[PDB]
């Protein structure tokens, strides 16, 4: 996901992992991995210049 | 995002130099002695409704001319390759930042005078590596050029597509209820000036849609009792307020797609516009969203002037021509007027009377615009406003066929 531009969410941090799932997933072998590992990233944070 | 433009510049009307003074150049509304993105400086504040002009700019109109001709004497990069200077002024950097007197260090070389200039930006290798802080001279290029291309009025174009607007393009558009179309205008001028943009665009094509949708409420086509997708422009009566159209959503029926692609280009063929700020805004919106996606196609050239006849990367004959529409005000507004009646919106009567306060209306605009010519003779050395002749103001044009084109857009 590198290059792309993502929120900051300053009031409690801990919604940013919550906001752009996919992105930094681990490879690991579990159900909700193998699911997260077939995101595109075009599709996080915004689309436009 | 599009790397490349053409453009032309303006034509002398018999007069052997462009048509401006240092105080002209002295004198932008922007920042200091930049004529880029400052076609709005001018009214960027506002109160109430009337028209801004003065001595020296006597018409809406006028400010945005005389840029358009002042650029004409300094756009040489793009067609000799190199920076010049005219009367002892040239640019300050090779980013062309602003307009400054020639340094006594290394001046460069006189600007030869000439007039209708193509214009590539080819030729001008720096653009290209500069195009992130260089990118607004592709809007005013593009618009200058959409103007000089005319001896009545600015060229735009208007298209419609078979699909159905796209839901993202809805979701822009619900930002712009209520205001009116010149603040859209000045809104559509900024988006296409600052960065560069994609030709695929939700914004991009949100403008495309607006510019499609203005006309067609312009004819009376759309409106209250038909709208596009729900929108449309709402009309005040011209006795008051004869421009505060401003866009409306609305819940009632909606036009069905046309059954092919329409597409054309447009362009005022009376005077008047050069004192009516709607005209204006239309132009300049539609000319916005060209230029950041390139012309669709050459124009056709049998209703041109003559120094606009064949014009390389503007202008041909050939099979890919889009042909261009021109139209008056006055029967315009009959037209519109006469949609009304007969989707029941106002009576008989009332469209009487409406059509008697438009043609009062504007008969004020030919009246100022006629005493105002003469008091500022093109020989005297700038061109505040486009000369012209009475006749001009009774030319009823192809306004048929406009209205004709609406009515096969939206149905």
């Amino acid at each position: 996901t590198s290059g792309r531009m993502i929120r900051a969410f300053e009031g409690r941090p801990e919604l940013l992992a919550l906001a752009y799932p996919g992105r930094a997933v681990l490879p690991t072998q579990t159900k909700n991995a193998q699911f997260l590992s077939t995101a595109i990233a075009d599709r996080i944070g915004r689309l436009d210049r | 995002a599009q790397r490349q433009f053409f453009g032309l510049t303006y034509n002398f009307y018999g007069q052997p130099a462009p048509l401006f003074d240092l105080n002209d150049l002295q004198e932008l509304a922007g920042c200091y002695a930049r004529p880029w993105t400052s076609r709005f400086s001018h009214l960027a504040i506002s109160t109430g409704s009337l028209p801004v002009w003065s001595a020296r700019y006597p018409s809406v109109a006028s400010r945005n001319i005389i840029v358009n001709t002042l650029l004409g004497a300094h756009l040489n990069p793009f067609a000799g390759g190199q920076v010049t200077s005219h009367q002892g002024i040239t640019w300050r950097d090779p980013v062309l930042s602003s307009l400054a007197p020639v340094p006594a260090i290394q001046p460069p070389p006189v600007w030869a005078v000439a007039e209708n200039v193509p214009l590539d930006s080819n030729n001008y290798p720096t653009y290209v590596l500069n195009l992130s802080s260089m990118w607004p001279i592709n809007q005013d290029v593009h618009i200058m050029t959409m103007w000089a291309l005319s001896d009545q009025g600015p060229i735009y174009h208007l298209e419609v597509p078979v699909d159905p607007m796209p839901a993202a393009t809805t979701a822009a558009l619900m930002a712009y209820i209520g205001v009116p179309i010149a603040h859209l205008a000045q809104t559509a001028y900024r988006f296409a000036g600052q960065l560069p943009q994609s030709p695929d665009s939700t914004m991009v094509s949100t403008i495309r849609w607006l510019s499609a949708i203005w006309f067609g409420s312009l004819t009376g086509r759309l409106n209250r009792s038909r709208t596009c997708n729900g929108f449309y422009f709402e009309f005040a009566k011209p006795a008051l307020n004869p421009d505060q159209a401003v866009l409306k959503w609305n819940d009632g029926a909606r036009a069905a797609p046309p059954a092919a692609a329409q597409s054309s280009y447009m362009r005022c063929i009376s005077p008047h516009w050069q004192h009516q700020i709607v005209e204006v805004a239309g132009a300049l919106m539609s000319q916005s969203v060209t230029a950041v996606t390139g012309l669709p196609a050459l124009i056709d050239e049998a209703t041109l002037p003559a120094w606009s006849q064949g014009v390389a990367n503007l202008t041909g004959n050939g099979q890919g021509v889009v042909p261009c529409l021109d139209y008056n005000p006055v029967p315009m507004a009959a037209a519109r007027h006469l949609q009304w009646r007969q989707d029941g919106l106002i009576t008989a009567a009332q469209e009487a009377q409406l059509n008697n306060d438009y043609t009062a209306y504007a008969l004020t605009i030919e009246r100022h615009l006629t005493a105002m010519l003469v008091a500022n003779p093109i020989a005297a050395g700038r061109m505040p406003i486009q000369p012209f002749n009475a006749a001009d103001f009774g030319q009823a044009g192809q306004t048929a066929a406009a209205v004709a084109l609406a009515q096969a857009m939206f149905v």
